[PDB]
């Protein structure tokens, strides 16, 4: 069937200092699928984690090609946007709604986890939404492996963003993969729950960390959130990493496993 | 702008 190779690039979906995310509608089927356009004047990491994905909450990748120095990278498509949009300024959004992208961000999590890939940039902005809001996982372009043959690597490199990062990144010089996705996961559940971010960055000398360390519960964001959802914080938001909840824990806790939302 | 898979 001729055509069926030819995409039409209809709408920008992203833009930065390092290329541009266009939506493709093919010109025979008019299928929709996202291409990733970064001119190589990294890629080939990404490209090779990308190769290991295959999950129901981690943006699918359909492939990759190569004109000269443009990498194409195709990518599914999610139509409802940014979970950073869904949240309302100084609000959040209904704790029924949060607990539902927080069960299929764990999902998305306790995969790539189980591959032995680590995130290190997990934020609403990198959540994304299909048609039928179901969250994906998005961007490995600061991913890496964790483990390989059964044998974990311990990390050093200070990546992620800062709102989002786990203590143990701005005061030890290695640390584990797993705990610091969690703590990130963690931040943006407070941002789902409270529609604002704790910190600017977790570090004894941000005024907003130490209340938090001081348990000051009565103070933004977190007398926003219920207690259930907030003795999950207490657990996920420690700053020991050994000490932190595991994913296998989170999903025993209580508010975790508490009947909120209606099936759609 | 086009791009062929
Ligand atoms: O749908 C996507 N599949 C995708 O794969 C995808 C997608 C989007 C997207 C959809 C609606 C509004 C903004 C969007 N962005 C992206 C996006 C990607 C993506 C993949 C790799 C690096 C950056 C990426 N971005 C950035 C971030 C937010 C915006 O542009």
């Amino acid at each position: 069937v001729p055509f069926v190779e030819d995409w039409d690039l209809v709408q920008t979906l992203g833009e930065g200092a390092y290329g541009e995310v266009q939506l493709a509608v093919n010109r025979v089927t008019e299928e929709a699928v996202a291409v990733k356009i970064v001119d190589m004047k990294n890629i080939k990491k990404e490209i090779c984690i990308n190769k290991m994905l295959n999950h129901e909450n981690v943006v699918k990748f359909y492939g990759h090609r190569r004109e000269g120095n443009i990498q194409y990278l195709f990518l599914e498509y999610c139509s409802g946007g940014e979970l950073f949009d869904r949240i309302e300024p100084d609000i959040g959004m209904p704790e029924p709604d949060a607990q539902r992208f927080f069960h299929q961000l764990m999902a998305g999590v306790v995969y790539l986890h189980g591959i032995g890939i680590t995130h290190r940039d997990i934020k609403p902005e990198n959540l994304l939404l299909d048609e039928r809001d179901n969250l994906k996982i998005s961007d490995f372009g600061l991913a890496t492996v964790f483990r390989y043959n059964n044998r974990e690597r311990l990390l050093n490199k200070m990546c992620g963003t800062l709102p989002y990062v786990a203590p143990e990144l701005l005061k030890r010089r290695e640390f584990h993969a797993e705990p610091v996705d969690v703590w990130s996961c963690g931040i943006v559940l407070t941002a789902m729950l409270a529609g604002e971010l704790p910190w600017d960055q977790p570090s004894d000398s941000c005024q907003e960390y130490s209340d938090w360390k001081e348990k000051k519960t009565y103070l933004n964001p977190w007398k926003k959130i219920d207690s259930a959802p907030l003795a999950l914080l207490h657990k996920i938001l420690v700053e020991n990493p050994s000490a932190r909840i595991t994913i296998p824990d989170i999903k025993k806790d209580r508010w975790y496993n508490k009947p909120l939302k209606k099936g759609a | 702008a086009s791009v062929s898979a």
